[PDB]
């Protein structure tokens, strides 16, 4: 049985500006087996209004998607995306970084 | 399009 | 260039929850044109792109009672697997398949391709001269015995040779100007001060198709790998890809490092450096 942990990437479809209307991503990558749990944060409350790819993978045959939400960032405002799984002693939370 | 040949159960 | 036509499909048991999950989708190059969910409503191939919509109700009723054959030989292999390999009943299990085809830039064909694997291992895979399989274990030999048997590796062949690349060329004929195009990256550097002692440069591809992409660092001219960090390509969800790569400098030496990107739709590799 092979367990892989996830990559996770959080960013913007475009580059952000304050007040202009764009995708937030989700992208988790090179895991397996394939069951995972990704959520979209605002401030710390989940988004519901999230879409994902269809599951498909890798040349090593590890798994990947993505997940994007509509959303205006601002100056202000904190996005994070959640990942669990069960290569995970506990959920990850990585913070939406506009340069990243 | 899908193949609709060498398609067998293991 | 060259051009591909690959399915992947993945099928999960769920012990004491009923039938395999199962998903298939299917890409010409990097970009996805159909799938199918054993979790959605339409229990139906469906088109995720623009070109393919086109095809007629007997495109889209073929393909979904071959997806459907393709759902209920995994679900037969999960349970042939879990025999093979006396694993219990209260684990889950993953059975994936992938295969395709390439052209090269005459549209002919180049290669084909028919892997499996078993919780995300290779379990059997058929070699390049589309004649013989590799077997990764003693539980692989059988079902090798089998197909052996059943000349599965000729059924392959004729369709990877054939339908595969017969099909892939319609696609790329069809969808033009979604496949033939090739989009630059659009480039940038960004600098963020850590500390009084060092700071960071990131240099930055965007919206570029097809993913593959090189990004480097050089400090003097120098390749330099040491104090640098390059993230996977990733898709920006609308059709192109993006991807960067950064490195930590002494403080003030920003102007001996350059980046440089390679890209099928650059005719010459780009030099970045930071300018304020």
């Amino acid at each position: 049985m092979i367990q892989r942990t996830p990559k996770i990437q959080v960013y913007s479809r475009h580059p952000a500006e304050n007040g202009k209307s764009n995708f937030l991503n989700c992208y988790v990558s090179g895991f397996h087996p394939s069951d995972i749990e990704v959520d979209l944060l605002k401030n710390g409350e989940r988004i519901e209004k999230v879409e994902h790819s269809d599951l498909s993978f890798s040349k090593d045959w590890s798994f990947y998607l993505l997940y994007y939400t509509e959303f205006t960032p601002t100056e202000k405002d904190e996005y994070a995306c959640r990942v669990n799984h069960v290569t995970l002693s506990q959920p990850k939370i990585v913070k939406w970084d506009r340069d990243m | 399009e899908l193949a609709a040949i060498g398609i067998l159960t293991v | 260039g060259s051009h591909s036509m690959r399915y992947f499909f993945t099928s999960v048991s769920r012990p004491g929850r009923g039938e395999p999950r199962f998903i298939a989708v299917g890409y010409v190059d990097d970009t996805q044109f159909v799938r199918f969910d054993s979790d959605a409503a339409s229990q139906r191939m469906e088109p995720r792109a623009p070109w393919i919509e086109q095809e007629g109700p007997e495109y889209w009723d073929g393909e979904t009672r071959k997806v459907k054959a393709h759902s209920q030989t995994h679900r037969v292999d999960l349970g042939t697997l879990r025999g093979y390999y006396n694993q219990s009943e209260a684990g889950s299990h993953t059975v994936q398949r992938m295969y395709g085809c390439d052209v090269g830039s005459d549209w002919r064909f180049l290669r084909g391709y028919h892997q499996y694997a078993y919780d995300g291992k290779d379990y059997i895979a058929l070699k390049e001269d589309l004649r013989s399989w590799t077997a990764a274990d003693m539980a692989a030999q059988t079902t090798k015995h089998k197909w052996e048997a059943a000349h599965v590796a000729e059924q392959l062949r004729a369709y990877l040779e054939g339908t595969c690349v017969e099909w892939l060329r319609r696609y790329l004929e069809n969808g033009k100007e979604t496949l033939q195009r090739t989009d630059a990256p659009k480039t940038h550097m960004t600098h963020h001060a850590v500390s009084d002692h060092e700071a960071t440069l990131r240099c930055w591809a965007l919206s570029f198709y097809p993913a593959e992409i090189t990004l480097t660092w050089q400090r003097d001219g120098e390749d330099q790998t040491q104090d640098t960090e390059l993230v996977e390509t990733r898709p920006a969800g609308d059709g192109t890809f993006q991807k960067w790569a950064a490195v930590v400098v002494p403080s003030g030496q920003e102007q001996r490092y350059t980046c440089h990107v390679q890209h099928e739709g650059l005719p010459k590799p780009l030099t970045l450096r930071w300018e304020p």
